[PDB]
RNA sequence: GCUUGAGUCUCGUAGAGGGGGGUAGAAUUCCAGGUGUAGCGGUGAAAUGCGUAGAGAUCUGGAGGAAUACCGGUGGCGAAGGCGGCCCCCUGGACGAAGACUGACGCUCAGGUGCGAAAGCGUGGGGAGCAAACAGGAUUAGAUACCCUGGUAGUCCACGCC
RNA sequence: AGGACCGAACCGACUAAUGUCGAAAAAUUAGCGGAUGACUUGUGGCUGGGGGUGAAAGGCCAAUCAAACCGGGAGAUAGCU
RNA sequence: GCUCGCCGGAAGACCAAGGGUUCCUGUCCAACGUUAAUCGGGGCAGGGUGAGUCGACCCCUAAGGCGAGGCCGAAAGGCGUAGUCGAUGGGAAACAGGUUAAUAUUCCUGUACUUGGUGUUACUGCGAAGGGGGGACGGAGAAGGCUAUGUUGGCCGGGCGACGGUUGUCCCGGUUUAAGCGUGUAGGCUGGUUUUCCAGGCAAAUCCGGAAAAUCAAGGCUGAGGCGUGAUGACGAGGCACUACGGUGCUGAAGCAACAAAUGCCCUGCUUCCAGGAAAAGCCUCUAAGCAUCAGGUAACAUCAAAUCGUACCCCAAACCGACACAGGUGGUCAGGUAGAGAAUACCAAGGCGCUUGAGAGAACUCGGGUGAAGGAACUAGGCAAAAUGGUGCCGUAACUUCGGGAGAAGGCACGCUGAUAUGUAGGUGAGGUCCCUCGCGGAUGGAGCUGAAAUCAGUCGAAGAUACCAGCUGGCUGCAACUGUUUAUUAAAAACACAGCACUGUGCAAACACGAAAGUGGACGUAUACGGUGUGACGCCUGCCCGGUGCCGGAAGGUUAAU
RNA sequence: AAUUCCUUGUCGGGUAAGUUCCGACCUGCACGAAUGGCGUAAUGAUGGCCAGGCUGUCUCCACCCGAGACUCAGUGAAAUUGAACUCGCUGUGAAGAUGCAGUGUACCCGCGGCAAGACGGAAAGACCCCGUGAACCUUUACUAUAGCUUGACACUGAACA
RNA sequence: CUUUAAUGUUUGAUGUUCUAACGUUGACCCGUAAUCCGGGUUGCGGACAGUGUCUGGUGGGUAGUUUGACUGGGGCGGUC
RNA sequence: CGCGGGGUGGAGCAGCCUGGUAGCUCGUCGGGCUCAUAACCCGAAGGUCGUCGGUUCAAAUCCGGCCCCCGCAACCA
């Protein structure tokens, strides 16, 4: 819902707090939890590798399982459960024989939804299976790479993967990007689209919101002397080169698409 | 203003200590040459 | 009080009436491959453009978006605007038949409310064809027009405004 | 609810005066700005010299910065004083 | 020693940190103190720091460090697993009183508590680097109930007072009490219990988790404070007694009610909100490899141990940092009375100081301020500096607008004191009595006492009643920037940067990009509604024309074209 | 106009008086549509102009209360400085003279003051130039190079179309 | 000599398949409680990718330096 | 103070670069089609190639003086 607070205070006249009224109303899940503490963009040298990375509220990493290697085993959605790292809200699901899961959630799915794992399950928002077996021409999300990987593509809210069709032993996909790739059928495909479509028309309104997620300011080029950015100096930002990454690397225009092992894979780039 | 040598006796010896020292290649010859020139306090501590 | 006003119930009839969810075929375009080759396309004429890096034409497969040939009718429904491939679900109004029932419960209505082609506007997708503006080539005393070749918004979808 | 207002502790440092061999190698005085925040702060770690860091001034990196300090090349070189 | 004055959210009282005997006592005056000095943080000499309960060490981890093998690297060496270190974190247990020249939650007296060892008796199955619960947690906000604490009164003790009144509704001092134990309330949370089964928790399982049955409606967990005990005890004003005249011995009344009230506690709560808010061990408990005349565990009891280091003093400063006995800086806790909303401010309490050169003079001038005739920005680069407005309730308030605001817009009225309404109201709190009872810290009822706004009316004092400290100058036109914010510390705080939003582009995951000779990492345990780069900079209306030149992308037939 | 050189452009408003300001006219030396254009409530220790209020800022200051300055006693620096019996003036002069010439004037020596000179003191001028000096920074300055990228040889084989 | 044609033979450029090199930040097992690593099964690609060497291009991201003189001051202009 | 390019019927440009041949649109005169102009269709005339000298078979061309024009100069403490 785009529920959009009243202009009271500057900064809070162009809010967009997509809440929602469907998630617990309290802490989640104690045992299928793990600590996660921002290293802020640092690698082990300890200097910056990526820029706009700092400061941020603690975040606790949620486990969840992307494999759904159970086979033949009815499992229901009790609760839905807000994340701090993803954009799709992961939903607590409570197996039927006495363990509980998180794992991400399909469209209209609700609280006391009853699902499956495997090649014995039929079609419903929600239902994982190996891929074959899947009407050709149907809309899935979590497809893994690798056959055991976990997870790899769409997981994020309102995504979704196409697929074309299983021509001999390839499962010819289409992404959100456009990019059609040949992936086996062996791969694992969660039915339906990724859940909490509104995401997308979330705005911060406040300069102070990027900043407590965790995003670090960026300094503009145009604006850093010289010595520090390729771009920079100048009188009165006197601009006029060609726009580069701040290493030299050109960008706006340059296919840095340096692969070749896996372009066996890719069959459309990017339309 | 703050004056610049705030006294905390554990980075006094975190990072000047004689364990310190000690434990890396540059560190050592550094103890070498102290004792080298015949200085009493090689790094100050207790 | 009554009934010739109005309204309602029982059984049936026709229908592009509206909304929501799928599906079907031809055609156009595009991508890839096989065959093959100097023109294709366009016009009153010509040129821009396309083509020997091998088009068009032709055969096959695949991915698409939009609109539904014939039925189609000064034919139908609706308050008007407007709405037609087929199927499912929810659902509105009109009409007929033989009776019963309440018994003037009505007509219109400033203010007020709602609906409301197209175009346009906002958020987020879709984007085949078509196509303002725009560009080139022609016509012309000049052509920011009529013609043709390309072509963005838009046109389509869900939620709103006008 | 609030990067909300007034305004102390807290923090910062716009104006004028005094000071400039000062009380102080940038402070005090009388007023200011923010003050539930992109807030401030203690303790403790990580990123280091052609490199760090930077809400980006070529500022900051131990009163020192368009390339720190210390030691070694080195009694460097000077058509100069 | 007697007066005066200053701070009193400190210039007071205690700790961390960091200094290292600066603490106390005796003695000395050259050198140190910006003056003298029998004085001292100076010199010489002697003494002091007492712990099972405080901190640390220790058990256990976080950021992160080291890191046998390992991957890799000219060498040095880099990263990283098992492990092992690392608090500002979590984990067992004590308070009051008295004493010393200097120390005491440590000494002494009194009253309590905790974890382990061996042993005794009676029962019972216990047992991991393995599983589960707990530990275990965010921000803001409102509310109920209490306490620390204050005040009045009562009572006890003393006085009735050097200038007029003062045996009375007068005045002064005191009215203090913990840890632990028992009870276990206000309040909050959650449905208990019993039976069976199970692809679940790397295995096991009675522990947890799950699905069906069953009986009944509570049981349980948790919990400040009060109340009793602690305590016919300690302390306690004032007397009683000797002076080395510094102080010591002894004795000892009252010791309660009531109201108000914290940022403290219940609360590591409750409602709500979203940016979604450690980990491991201690603890409780189940079993594995197994061991059962055993070993161990549970309960009660006796006895023993609880080590080592720090403990002095300074601790918002003459003892730390600044070369100084320096108008600077330094985290945390306690923090009273009146006025006041208040931790502002002003005056004071406890307590501590008068800033380690003074005595005279009152000249110019400088500096910090007070006041002013008439005028009131004529000053000047310019209203810079000063001056003025300044509080509470209420009335009223425009252009414009994103319909939030503008706004406390501007401009105005009433404010002291006394009495009355009413021997101090509304409101708040609330004992006794009475009744009931699933009998306790109970529920209604009842109203003494206490505390105490404000409105109206009348009268009166002064020039003035937010009389002081404290405490906005207001409005109009307009450029720039959206705004809060950030910045050249030590000459520039803005129009510069950031900014939410927007746009292009790169990226199919061993992702681009980036640090790194490599490995390995960050990106991210994220994956196209995601991440990286560049450009502009909210919102609203729009964002035109040029692909010649440069760069980038696509297409590559052909010409040129290195190595081989 | 944060842009308009010429220029205080032109007309009007405000003031007795307006090189600034406000609103327009376009002759834009040399605005311009994300190195964004034009408006914009709210906000602003921002830049500029105007009115009111209030005042010593000013016409023109005056008095007063303190802390220094002054004296006395104790303690006791500092930058600077070749040597000094250290006057003005006219002229000359390495070109503005305390020091030379001419000339007038002037008892020796302190203190409180004030700042015209000693081209005063402090900074081996930061301004300009020179040096076949240095350093960072830019690029279609010269030459290399990291990285990226092309192909060949090698690790790297065997079949058929 | 030219145009062409069957074959023997000598090398090369493409198309496709295969498996042993190799890759494997796919699953799993053991070392071992250990997300490192090694090896073993199996799956997925595949003589690619990647790396060394030679070499062409690009290349201020980076580095070493040059960037004339006279000049009625420098600079602009001019000259040598 | 200089460098670069140019000067071609009434307007303006081709040709120049790399030596033997001077073109196009409008305009001028005029006719035609129209009741009239414009427009249009069509034919012809119109060029010392700024000027002089040199050179070779031939100078618009290759070269050297003079004159005219555009951009930059008209400086900084
Ligand atoms: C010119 O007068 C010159 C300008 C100096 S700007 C640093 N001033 C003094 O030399």
């Amino acid at each position: 819902a785009v529920v959009k607070c009243k202009p009271t205070s500057p900064g809070r006249r162009h809010v967009v707090k997509v809440v929602n009224p469907e998630l617990h109303k309290g802490k989640p899940f104690a045992p299928l939890l793990e600590k996660n503490s921002k290293s802020g963009g640092r690698n082990n040298n300890g200097r910056i590798t990526t820029r706009h990375i700092g400061g941020g509220h603690k975040q606790a990493y949620r486990i969840v399982d992307f494999k759904r290697n159970k086979d033949g085993i009815p499992a229901v959605v009790e609760r839905l459960e807000y994340d701090p790292n993803r954009s799709a809200n992961i939903a607590l699901v409570l197996y039927k024989d006495g363990e509980r899961r998180y794992i991400l959630a399909p469209k209209g799915l609700k609280a006391g939804d009853q699902i499956q794992s495997g090649v014995d399950a039929a079609i419903k928002p929600g239902n994982t299976l190996p891929m074959r077996n899947i009407p050709v021409g149907s809309t899935v999300h979590n497809v893994e790479m690798k056959p055991g990987k976990g997870g790899q593509l769409a997981r994020s809210a309102g995504t979704y993967v196409q697929i074309v069709a299983r021509d001999g032993a390839y499962v010819t996909l289409r992404l959100r990007s456009g990019e059609m790739r040949k992936v086996e059928a062996d791969c694992r495909a969660t039915l339906g689209e990724v859940g909490n479509a509104e995401h997308m028309l979330r705005v911060l309104g406040k300069a102070g919101a990027a900043r407590w997620r965790g995003v670090r300011p960026t300094v503009r080029g145009t604006a850093m002397n010289p010595v520090d950015h390729p771009h920079g100096g100048g009188e009165g930002r006197n601009f006029g080169k060609h726009p580069v990454t701040p290493w030299g690397v050109q960008t706006k225009g340059k296919k840095t698409r340096s692969n070749k092992r896996t372009d066996k894979f890719i069959v459309r780039r990017r339309s | 203003m703050k004056r610049t040598f705030q006294p905390s006796v554990l980075k006094r010896n975190r990072s000047h200590g004689f364990r310190a020292r000690m434990a890396t290649k540059n560190g050592r010859q550094v103890l070498a040459r102290r004792r080298a020139k015949g200085r009493a306090r090689l790094t100050v501590s207790k």
